[PDB]
RNA sequence: GUGAACAGCCUCUAGUUGAUAGAAUAAUGUAGAUAAGGGAAGUCGGCAAAAUAGAUCCGUAACUUCGGGAUAAGGAUUGGC
RNA sequence: GCGUUGGAUUGUUCACCCACUAAUAGGGAACGUGAGCUGGGUUUAGACCGUCGUGAGACAGGUUAGUUUUACCCUACUGAUGAAUGUUACCGCAAUAGUAAUUGAACUUAGUACGAGAGGAACAGUUCAUUCGGAUAAUUGGUUUUUGCGGCUGUCUGAUCA
């Protein structure tokens, strides 16, 4: 026959195979392309993300219907603490692929790394690079050979970074290690910058500025073995079906005589890792900044941590990102924030924000106070007060 | 932005939170949230329910008439706007708010 | 989200409410509109025998005498006494329109209110000669 | 007498109000509807981009003449704030609430004579003639409910729709003090309130209406400087086929 | 209408690329790496501290 | 959109599909409307296409005069009752649905309409803005 | 005891505590439910489920072998002290 | 490459009408598809009618009522672990395989270009929606064994309490 009816495929083909990925963190598989006369540039930094709020936006935009006119929406806060700089990689163009020939790293290193190579922190004897330092004797004199091959060879250079989860209220008190691109020119301003940045700390402001357009990657709310008709969006089968109502009820034809690699079966569904692009940063906001929840119109000292703080995390106090929709990924989970990939064309990616009100009512429940001077202002007093 | 109350709760209802319900005679219900929503379908009485606040200023608890509670009202005409106007209010609020 | 509240309380099928059959009551125009209707071949009564406090139509006059006697519509009467439940009264309980909110209690008091009560005070009256 | 057009919609009256001492324009899209204001009027009056409730209809949500203008309850408080930066002290600008919203439809008026809807209340019918300066009537075009929507004046005379019985004309020029002639605009749409608007000294109307309508519309509110409106005896004979 | 990957509309958005909307990166890739100089020098001063 | 519809309309909440009886607002002469299509609807297997605030459907009139009665006209609904986003911050629904009819252009057919018309709907419909005595 | 009742539900005298168990709460099941707006557009077909129900009072059609139809339809009400 | 529908009568495909839409293109895969379903139809026993037959009975003429069994095995397919490369730990490279976006309107250009006449375009600039996909839980909605709090009926603990 010939199906009668014609309809869209159920799923997308294009993430196949649907399985757990390899590790909480996502490894990014493709970097913007390196504009050689530019500064040096890191093009991306990971963070923890936290929660979701309400921001009402006068809408400057020319052209629409809602010009010049207020817009409510929702925002995501991913807490960004300050990441510091202790390796540096070189690759050699191969033709077979980008090789890696040179690590080195930088002389001492914070308890958390060492935290990583460890699975059994508390019986370890703790000698992970003490065999390292050692070799920053009287001139160093191996470390000068192994930045000098990646001054001569070495077409792109890479900075490990990692974080400081100890600032972060999360607590797990082992940092991820990344590897993050340089975009400057002259890969000898590459590695002569970050050798410069040894046991060194970079901001977030120092990456990203406000209305920039960027992408985060991340891994995906894992539901554990999940059936078709959540997983695919098959139709259900009408009722009391003799064996279930919640499948797919023709898997194939008589010929081929195979379960074709396409026909919506069951198995896992989330945790997954994925890429959504073009998300737009509203706010960056800064720890040592009391009221960063206090607009230009609210003029209220107040704190974008809500009342009792978010739900299952703790306390923004910290440099944060909000950036508008829905990262993928859930709270207190790491994510990575790319930049743009190519220069953006649509005059959504240049106009310039103005937040007129974030709220900050408590999320553990029906929100009704912004501060808890206002919850006191309004109840009244109490008996437990007097 | 306009921090309406709750019809039911007298809460203050700050945007993106709760139901509004409008009647055919096209008055406007604003409501806190579900709670004080359903309330309102099953033709419940605030003047009975214990928790509102149209309860209290009843029925003897927190005070009704004050000279504080009078400076809020409205306002119909649009003042134009001189500055210095703004930067006493901004003193003004803080003080009413002391007082009450 | 129960079973009950569902099947009487949707939004299609709602009564009138407590605001209107107060203003209802509140002049002798609306009183002798809502008494006084064109027959409606729609309506239940087909537009006769309607009682004003509880906005709702009886089939015959013998319907009324079981209605006004009984604790349901003792109900509604007891329920339309005092100042009526504007948005006014949940805005003043927050400090906010005092005097708009002052105003309308010393008109209830002064003006409106016994002139209401004469109002139902003739309907009781009217609805004994017919009945 | 200009022929103008809002993005293609030859409704004027809903997307502008025209006084004697200002004009209302909505914002929508690109500034040509703006300029053909700016064509006519020059710089002599002020001329507002503003919405009315985060609309655009903003000619018949409001109402007014060169004494007041008057938003309806759904005016936010930034829109409120707008017109008043803008409009001088002369005007004064009052938020009303009612029942209905609309006081475009409802309230038809010249500086001098309003007229209003029968189910209007007389609390905000104290505040007309309070707040325009004007005498306010009770009364219904033709047993037609709106008397905004089917009727346009100014102080030069009035424009109703032809569903107006002769006898309705006679008494209702009687309150209104100005001559009263039935007619058509944008090819035969009853609606003569929405589809333009007038002030003493200038009409502006869609692209649609045609030159027989341009005939009547430049009589009775006499637009070029030497019309006694007399001339409409002269313009009989595009009356008699149109 | 035109498809995402048609040769009219990549013509078309090439020329964008040459003109405002590369010009408003160029400002944005100045200003960051301006504040990334002054991040090490407000930790060049607390390693002052320690100096002395 | 489609003809005469003016401007863009926004995304809101499908509150009425095929086979939907709505009351009849204006003083045309009909009770109540008949909802059979929606026009400017997608294509989908087994979906009804269902019509929102501010569209213009096809409706037959079930209980009225028998002169608008048995042939099918436009008609632009006014009143939605499902609970739909308006884009500052409340969800607001009104008490049922009302619909009123028209020729293909987008003219009003009668006067007068009773009880409030949407928002939504007066910025896109003109004619209905011109005929509206209450507006939300 | 409740109630029209040897109904259903709970208890006193009497009897039993037997039916492989322990830990976790994925899919699909079998058994039992609730759902915003629309109300049979689903389907061979209103299959199933929802709705109505006890009781007092008012009220009841076509037809008819004059006995019925009939609880026809339809409408008001129910606690406590 | 990408889409191709919602309904009415029939067990029916087919058939034709109403209506939307950019369009409602044609066909294959045992005239795809039963340890996937349905049992509506077809295909036993019961039974009534019409014709034929002396009669038992015939009619695939018409109409009613009629048992739907099994997967734990190998393989395919969607998922999940793992011995062996000195051990163990982190950061990576990409062979190959998969691939995804889609149509309709609107402002402006313009009532301009075009016309023996009325009527009546597009590219560049810009804003939204329809079908599909991937996520997310701020808000609104739905869900409740948090049996969290309160209430109610019958009964039981002498009554209150619980």
């Amino acid at each position: 026959s010939h199906r009668k009816y014609e309809a869209p495929r159920h799923g997308h083909l294009g993430f196949l195979p649907r399985k757990r990925a390899a590790s909480i963190r996502a490894r990014v598989k493709a970097f913007p392309k390196d504009d050689r006369s530019k500064p040096v540039a890191l093009t991306s930094f990971l963070g923890y993300k936290a929660g979701m709020t309400t921001i009402v936006r006068d809408l400057d935009r020319p052209g629409s219907k809602f010009h010049k006119r207020e817009v409510v929406e929702a925002v995501t806060v991913v807490d960004t603490p300050p990441v510091v700089v202790v390796g540096v990689v070189g690759y050699v163009e191969t033709p077979r692929g980008l090789r890696s020939l040179t690590t080195v790293w930088a002389e001492h290193l914070s308890d958390e790394v060492k935290r990583r190579f460890y699975k059994n922190w508390y019986k370890s004897k703790k000698k992970a690079f003490t065999k390292y330092s050692a070799k920053y004797a009287q001139d160093g004199a191996g470390i000068e050979r192994e930045l000098a091959r990646i001054k001569k060879y070495a077409s792109v250079v890479r900075v490990l970074v990692h974080t400081q989860i100890r600032k972060t209220p999360l607590a797990q008190k082992k940092a991820h290690l990344a590897e993050i691109q340089l975009n400057g020119g002259s890969i000898s301003e590459k590695v002569d910058w970050a050798r410069e940045h040894f046991e060194k700390t970079v901001a977030v402001d120092s990456v990203f500025e406000q209305n920039e357009m960027i992408d985060a990657i991340a891994v995906t709310k894992g539901h554990g073995f999940e059936g078709v008709t959540h997983r695919w969006g098959t139709k259900k089968l009408p009722r009391k079906t003799h064996r279930g109502l919640r499948k797919v009820a023709c898997i194939g034809a008589w010929h081929p005589a195979h379960v074709m690699w396409s026909v919506a079966r069951a198995g896992q569904r989330g945790y997954h890792s994925r890429t959504s692009i073009n998300h737009k940063i509203y706010r960056v906001g800064k720890g040592d900044d009391e009221a960063n929840g206090a607009t230009s119109f609210d003029r209220t000292k107040k704190t974008i941590t809500p009342m009792g703080g978010f739900v299952h995390y703790g306390e923004i106090k910290n440099d944060f990102i909000m950036v508008k929709g829905c990262i993928p990924g859930n709270r207190k989970r790491i994510v990575t924030l790319r930049k743009s990939l190519y220069t953006n064309t649509s005059r959504k990616a240049l106009e310039e924000v103005s937040l007129k009100w974030i709220d900050t009512a408590s999320k553990f429940g029906k929100g009704r106070f912004q501060t808890p001077a206002e919850k006191h202002a309004f109840m009244g007093t109490l008996k437990k007060d007097l | 932005m306009r921090i309406y109350q709750c019809h039911f709760c007298s809460s203050p209802c700050y945007p993106g939170h709760g139901i509004m319900f409008v009647r055919n005679d096209a008055k406007e219900f604003r409501f806190c949230r579900s709670k004080c929503h359903k309330a309102f379908k099953q033709r419940r009485n605030p003047r009975k329910l214990k928790w509102t606040k149209a309860f209290r200023k009843a029925a003897g608890k927190e005070l009704a008439v004050d000279s504080t509670l009078t400076f809020a009202q409205r306002r119909n005409v649009p003042v134009r706007y001189n500055r210095e106007l703004v930067a006493t209010t901004l003193k003004a609020m803080a003080r009413i708010e002391e007082i009450r | 989200m129960g079973r009950y509240s569902v099947k009487r309380y949707k939004t299609k099928r709602r009564t009138r409410d407590l605001d209107l059959i107060y203003n209802d009551l509140s002049t002798k125009e609306s009183v002798q509109k809502l008494l006084n209707q064109p027959l409606d071949e729609t309506k239940p009564g087909l537009g006769q025998h309607y009682c004003i406090h509880c906005a709702k139509y009886m089939e015959t006059a013998i319907a009324l005498k079981t209605h006004l006697k009984g604790k349901v519509h003792k109900r509604r009467v007891k329920e339309l006494r005092g100042v009526p439940y504007t948005q006014e009264v949940s805005d003043a309980a927050a400090g906010y329109n005092l005097n708009k909110f002052l105003n309308r209690v010393q008109e209830i008091t002064q003006s409106v209110g016994p002139e209401k009560e004469s109002n139902e005070a003739l309907l009781k009256e009217h609805l004994d000669s017919t009945l | 007498a200009t022929r103008t057009q809002f993005e293609n919609s030859n409704e004027i009256g809903v997307f502008s109000k025209l006084t004697n001492t200002y004009c209302l324009v909505a914002v929508g899209g690109s500034e040509n509807f703006y300029s053909a204001f700016e064509a006519e009027l020059g710089d002599a009056i002020p001329i507002v981009h503003t919405t009315i409730a985060g609309t655009r209809i903003i000619g018949r949500m409001t109402a007014g003449n060169r004494r007041g203008l008057l938003v309806p309850t759904q005016t936010t408080d930034q829109e409120l704030q707008h017109l008043r930066n803008s409009l001088p002290d002369s005007v004064k600008i009052q938020r009303v609430e009612e029942r209905l919203s609309a006081l475009g439809n409802v309230i038809c008026c010249n500086d001098y004579v309003a007229l209003v809807h029968p189910d209007i209340d007389r609390e905000t019918e104290e505040l007309i003639s309070d707040v325009l300066g004007v005498e306010v009537f009770r009364q219904t075009i033709s047993g037609n409910i709106l008397v905004g929507s089917y009727c346009s004046l100014s102080n030069q005379g009035g424009l109703v729709h032809p569903q107006t019985s002769v006898q309705d004309q006679e008494e209702l020029s009687s309150l209104l003090q100005v001559p009263l002639v039935a007619g058509t605009v944008n090819r035969g749409s009853s609606v003569v309130g929405a589809g333009m608007v007038v002030n003493d000294y200038l009409a502006v109307t869609g692209l649609d209406t045609t030159a027989p309508e341009l005939s009547v519309i430049e009589s009775i509110f006499r637009l070029q400087d030497a019309q006694p409106e007399s001339i409409s005896g002269n313009l009989r004979d595009t009356l008699i086929e149109t | 209408a035109k498809s995402l990957r048609a040769s009219s509309h990549l013509n078309a958005k090439s020329v964008k690329r040459r003109g405002v909307f590369q010009k408003a990166v160029d400002a944005r890739e100045q200003r960051i790496s301006d504040k990334l100089k002054e991040d090490l020098l407000k930790q060049k001063l607390e390693d002052l501290k320690k100096k002395e | 959109s489609g003809n005469g519809a003016q401007g863009t309309k926004f995304r809101i909440s499908l509150g009425l599909p095929v086979g939907a009886i709505m009351n009849c607002a204006d003083n045309s002469g009909a009770r109540n409307l008949y909802i059979i299509a929606v026009k400017g609807s997608g294509s989908r297997l087994n979906r009804l296409p269902a019509a929102s605030l501010g569209d213009m459907v096809m409706a037959t009139v079930k209980k009225g005069k028998p002169e608008l009665r048995k042939k099918v006209m436009p008609a632009i609904v006014v009143r939605q009752a499902k609970s739909w986003r308006r884009r500052d911050g409340v969800f607001l629904y009104f008490e049922d649905n009302a619909g009123v009819i028209a020729n293909p252009k987008g003219e009003m057919k009668g006067s007068a309409i009773t009880g409030p018309v949407g928002k939504e709907c007066a910025d896109l419909w003109p004619r209905v803005a011109s005929n509206s005595g209450v507006v939300v």
